[PDB]
C-alpha cells in the first residue's frame, strides 16, 4: 500500500503531500 | 522537507512540515 511505499523508500515530496487532507 | 526514509517519527515530522497543522491524524500516543 502507499504507507508501505512511503516507508520503505525515499518518499517523494508529492507522494508525501498526497496524504494531506 | 527533509530526505531519508520516513518510516518512524520522521513521517509525522514530514507531514507536519509539508501539510502543516492540518493534513494527517495522529491518535494520542501514550
Amino acid at each position: 500500500g502507499i504507507v508501505e511505499q512511503c516507508c520503505t523508500s525515499i518518499c517523494s515530496l508529492y507522494q508525501l503531500e498526497n496524504y494531506c487532507n | 522537507f527533509v530526505n531519508q526514509h520516513l518510516c518512524g517519527s520522521h513521517l509525522v515530522e514530514a507531514l507536519y512540515l509539508v501539510c502543516g497543522e492540518r493534513g494527517f491524524f495522529v491518535t494520542p500516543a501514550t
